[PDB]
């Protein structure tokens, strides 16, 4: 079944920590490509970051580097993205994006997001 | 259940271009390409599809190719061995000076080769995933009794039409014919080491030797494979075709002779292609002959 | 990177194009994706591979490309087509 089911998201104050999650099942989640899109309120879409079916290959964008951590356990089938040392730009609805069974810039399937909302 | 998926050889069938080919990497994207298409001509809607499918593994192999765009400068430095090897230039460039030179990383390449494998995402793999997937998007009742399509729709529009192709040009006639070539070239080496030692290119009568004689061994391997000469009975197709059996068995059953035409043809496109290079050095062989003005 | 006007909300009949601007270091080089968003509701991949139809998606919709150029080009409109739509694509110059 296409689920992709975001846990978490909320508010919190400028410099926090906050851990995104997805669950997927049926589609082997293990065997295909994942990914992070985010679109903030009165804005477009913008990539967040890539994951590889081990985690061999990480990358993100040019602004949230180093800070933001993705990350999987393909034993339960979760993706996963701790974002420290947040800002206000940052503000969007995270989507896990799962990428197609072609590698590439490709979000197969989006989930139904994660209200990410940063303000004092 | 379902039982899903060592050399690699370099290729100058002409003087100026190369290209590579790694085993499992030619392999894996033609079981997935002998995978998709048998799911889609198997039931009638997904007829449709195959002009997405087709456009699929074509982007898929080309994706592939641009992995051969940076490993192309140093494939290409590395065709500039035969400058230095075979034509000295302008008649008056003159032992293991060029043996050595920037000469000896044909490693460099498979460093390079090896430096963008896994690396660069997974463009194997998407071949896996979208191959697995159609195959997943299966019909029919699934009962004790389902139709034997399918399979031979790819055998008799993709596999008898080939198979009479490589029985028309009996290979085992090709091989007793190189190695007759090979077996004189060696005879004369014998005698040229007897006799002369001056200006000394049969140094490079042996290097060139040595190189065909284990492209030989990689035709002679790949033929081996493509025709055994112990077999299964050779029938198969047969067994597969004009019946019904129950959904587990012809799952795995797609997937058996998914796999056989994965290393027939892995084989047989490499067995064709190093048979060009082959007798491309074997006439540069009898340029060398051609240079015996005595 | 990429650029894109918002405007697939005016159908009287034809075809429509949206154009897409780029550079040497990222269309030029990369396959391109295309994807439609309904507001409010998750977006949906018709093209990629510069051009391939999604097992569903209709063949109405289109993509292309030239040099440092490319093009979702769909046919025959409908109330559904009206949307946003955006695309996706790699640049290797600055790395995302």
């Amino acid at each position: 079944e296409v689920q992709l089911v975001e846990s978490g998201g909320g508010l919190v104050q400028p410099g926090g920590s906050l851990r995104l999650s997805c669950a997927a099942s049926g589609f082997t989640f293990n065997t295909y490509w994942m990914s992070w899109v985010r679109q903030a309120p009165g804005k477009g879409l913008e990539w967040v970051a890539n994951i590889q079916q081990d985690g061999s290959e990480k990358d993100y964008l040019n602004s949230v580097r180093g800070r933001f951590t993705i990350s999987r356990d393909n034993a339960k089938k979760s993706l996963y993205l701790q974002m420290n040392s947040l800002r206000a730009e940052d503000t969007a609805v995270y989507y896990c994006a799962r990428d197609n069974p072609a590698s590439a810039v490709a979000f197969d399937v989006w989930g139904q997001g994660a209200m990410v909302t940063v303000s004092s | 259940q379902y039982h899903f998926k060592n050399s690699i050889d370099i290729l100058q069938e002409k003087e100026g271009h190369l290209d590579f080919v790694i085993i499992p990497h030619y392999t894996f994207l033609d079981y997935y390409k002998h995978l998709s298409y048998n799911s889609i001509y198997h039931k009638s809607s997904t007829y449709g599809k195959c002009i997405a499918v087709d456009a699929f593994i074509k982007k898929i192999n080309e994706a592939y190719d641009k992995v051969k765009s940076k490993c192309n400068d140093i494939k290409n430095d590395l065709i500039a061995t035969i400058k230095k090897l075979e034509h000295p230039y302008d008649i008056n460039n003159k032992f293991k000076k060029m043996m050595d030179e920037y000469n000896t990383k044909k490693k460099k390449l498979i460093k390079c080769i090896k430096n963008h494998e896994n690396d660069f995402n997974k463009i194997c793999m998407d071949m896996k995933n979208y191959g697995t997937n159609l195959f997943e998007q299966l019909s029919c009742y699934n009962n004790n009794f389902c139709n034997t399509n399918g399979i031979r729709y790819h055998y008799d529009e993709y596999i008898h039409k080939l198979i009479l192709s490589v029985k028309s040009k009996n290979l085992n006639k090709d091989l007793s014919d190189m190695t007759n070539i090979l077996q004189q070239s060696e005879l004369l080496l014998t005698n040229l080491n007897k006799k002369m030692g001056s200006y000394i290119y049969i140094d490079t009568i042996k290097f060139i030797h040595k190189e065909m004689k284990h492209i030989f061994n990689r035709i002679e391997y790949h033929t081996k494979i493509i025709n055994d000469k112990t077999k299964i009975i050779q029938d198969k197709i047969k067994l597969n075709i004009w019946r019904t059996f129950q959904k587990d068995e012809l799952l795995k059953r797609i997937l058996d002779m998914s796999n056989e035409y994965s290393l027939f043809i892995t084989s047989d496109h490499l067995r064709q292609m190093l048979y060009n290079t082959f007798y491309s050095k074997e006439k540069h062989l009898n340029n060398i002959f051609h240079h015996l003005i005595y | 990177a990429l650029t894109q006007p918002p405007s697939v909300s005016e159908a009287p009949r034809r075809r429509v194009t949206i154009y897409c601007s780029g550079s040497s270091s990222n269309i030029g080089n990369n396959a391109v994706s295309w994807y439609q968003q309904l507001p409010g509701k998750s977006p949906k991949l018709l093209i990629y591979f510069d051009d391939l139809v999604t097992s569903g998606v209709s063949d109405r919709f289109s993509g292309s490309k030239s040099g440092t150029s490319a093009s979702l080009a769909i046919s025959g409109l409908q109330s559904e087509d009206e949307a946003d739509y955006y695309c996706a694509a790699w640049d290797d110059r600055l790395n995302g």
